[PDB]
């Protein structure tokens, strides 16, 4: 997406501040457990049929890991949000089935996640870029889609 | 549709928020007239800005509204009756909205109980404002 | 939330559809894998031709399970509970895909009753399958 | 959108066969009833209380007429939608505060007025074709938004 230098920067300061060992995986359980249907993509990953499962299956984290490094990519690259995710949409959109529709799920439960982790700290301000930011990953991820 | 374990969370998670409603419901509008500007276009007679008693007062009307909905989570329809007259019939407001809005309220929830929202709470009063959401959209008078 | 008008239009035109109910469901099935391909993917078992026996029966149980729906208009909950239980704890079926099935049923009844699918009917049968379909992704078991 | 020359086919055979004088204000018609908060746009077009008010206001037919050759010119500009649609992308999203996922909506009425009119002729492979016709169209609209 493209923010301003005044809201690339609200954004770095604080995705400094991630523990981007629990951060991830704990969307991606949230999304698991709030947007049930998900669950459907990974019926690999062992038992999700409870909240607390979900929270502490080992294979939700190490994936969740990788999506949220995965936005690590997004942020380095943040100008060309449809070249570094041409791989990734092509991936879930051709190979995996994943209506697009959870792309705008997954970057909502994270905002949440940020906001459950900083708190006030989470600023409506801070909110409102990490917006543009996952709106802005969520289509890139369905560009060689729509 | 909730479930007895939705009701239970919700009601559990709501007076755990108690006093502090009004002052959520003001962050939660705040927060979506911020990252979410056309929505800024419903309040069009509204003082906007940052202090704003009016969005403060607003900010309680909402509160107190969802305080209602949290004391007949069995006959929303019949409870939300006035608002769902409002909201659809008045304001036509785009479903959309109540969206943002309803993703607003949880990201202030989120950062101000922690210790509450956990990730079945976020799942109970997501259906919730989802349901209520519902309400407020559809005609049926 | 259906107004009574909206239960008059649907039991009004639920039973003008009739016995052709398992024919239409068949219909909005083949409609359905046609238009939006990815939802072949639930069905993997079935043969998915355009003769398909399979797809025919298959279409006599949504059609049936509809008609059970138009009967208990008051109570979707506890009359779409095993069905609910089936798409949303054992299918895991995205909402997506009941919208997409659902458009598909109403593009099949204008194309076949245009003189009862009217401005208003459509209206109301539109609200009608949102309702089942949330019924048919909530879990609440 | 790009479909086939099979696809462009289903399409252009029966859209020479509609009257452009009722299936327009028709699907805006029933827009304005099915989805009736897509009534506070035209509050200027007078009376939308009622499904007979809608259907038989004179102006939502004149401005339904507006939209569907709008749609005759995605017709005919059929592989570049977001050049041809860049000016109506601009205003809807910009002077007018329309939700895209109202985009998506539209087409689906129009695809239902399409299946009013011509029922049995109306197949689904005809249905698909014309799918990816409003798809195209909701996403071009949309461009200059996401
Ligand atoms: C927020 C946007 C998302 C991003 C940035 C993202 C990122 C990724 C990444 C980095 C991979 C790894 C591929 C590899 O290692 O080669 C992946 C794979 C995958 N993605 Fe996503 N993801 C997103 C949303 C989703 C959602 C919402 C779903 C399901 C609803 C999903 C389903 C999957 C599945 C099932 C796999 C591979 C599973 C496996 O083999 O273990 N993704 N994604
Ligand atoms: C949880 C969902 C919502 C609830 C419970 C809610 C509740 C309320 C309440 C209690 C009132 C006024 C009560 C009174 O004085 O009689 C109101 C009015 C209003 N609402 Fe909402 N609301 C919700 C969502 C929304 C959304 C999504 C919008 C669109 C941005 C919106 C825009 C408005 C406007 C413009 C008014 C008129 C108030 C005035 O003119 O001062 N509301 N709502
Ligand atoms: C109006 C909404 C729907 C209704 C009323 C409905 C109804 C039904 C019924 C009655 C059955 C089987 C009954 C039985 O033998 O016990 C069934 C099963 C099934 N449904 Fe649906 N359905 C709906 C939507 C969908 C959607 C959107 C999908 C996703 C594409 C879907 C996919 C399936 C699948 C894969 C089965 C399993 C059947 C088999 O394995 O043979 N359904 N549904
Ligand atoms: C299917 C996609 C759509 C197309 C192709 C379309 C097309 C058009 C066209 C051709 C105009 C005329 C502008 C001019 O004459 O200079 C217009 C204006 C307008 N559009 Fe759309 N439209 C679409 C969907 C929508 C929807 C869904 C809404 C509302 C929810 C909407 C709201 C409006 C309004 C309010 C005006 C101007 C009103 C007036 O001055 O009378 N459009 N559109």
């Amino acid at each position: 997406v493209h923010l301003t230098a005044e809201e690339k920067a609200h954004v770095s300061g604080l995705w400094g501040k991630v523990n981007t060992e629990e951060v991830g995986g704990e969307a991606l359980g949230r999304l698991l457990v709030v947007y049930p249907w998900t669950q459907r993509f990974f019926e690999t990953f062992g038992d999700l049929s409870s909240a607390n499962a979900i929270m502490n299956n080992p294979k939700v984290k190490a994936h969740g890991k990788k999506v949220l490094s995965s936005f690590s990519d997004g942020l380095k690259n943040l100008d060309n949000l449809k070249g570094t995710f041409a791989a990734l949409s092509e991936l879930h959109c051709d190979k995996l089935h994943v209506d697009p529709e959870n792309f705008k799920l997954l970057g909502n439960v994270l905002v949440c996640v940020l906001a459950h982790h900083f708190g006030k700290e989470f600023t409506p301000q801070v909110q409102a870029a990490y917006q543009k930011i996952v709106a802005g990953v969520a289509n890139a991820l369905a560009h060689k889609y729509h | 549709v909730l479930s007895p374990a939705d009701k239970t969370n919700i009601k559990a998670s709501w007076e755990k928020i108690g006093s502090h409603g009004g002052e959520y419901g003001a962050e939660a509008l705040e927060r979506t007239f911020l990252c979410f500007p056309t929505t800024k276009t419903y309040f069009p007679h509204f003082d906007l800005s940052h202090g704003s008693a009016q969005v403060k007062a607003h900010g309680k009307k909402v509160a107190d509204a969802l305080t209602n909905a949290v004391g007949h989570l069995d006959d929303l329809p019949g409870a939300l009756s006035a608002l769902s007259d409002l909201h659809a019939y008045k304001l036509r407001v785009d479903p959309v909205n109540f969206k943002l809005l309803s993703h607003c309220l949880l990201v202030t929830l989120a950062s101000h109980h922690p210790a509450e929202f956990t990730p079945a709470v976020h799942a109970s009063l997501d259906k919730f404002l989802s349901s209520v959401s519902t309400v407020l959209t559809s005609k049926y008078r």
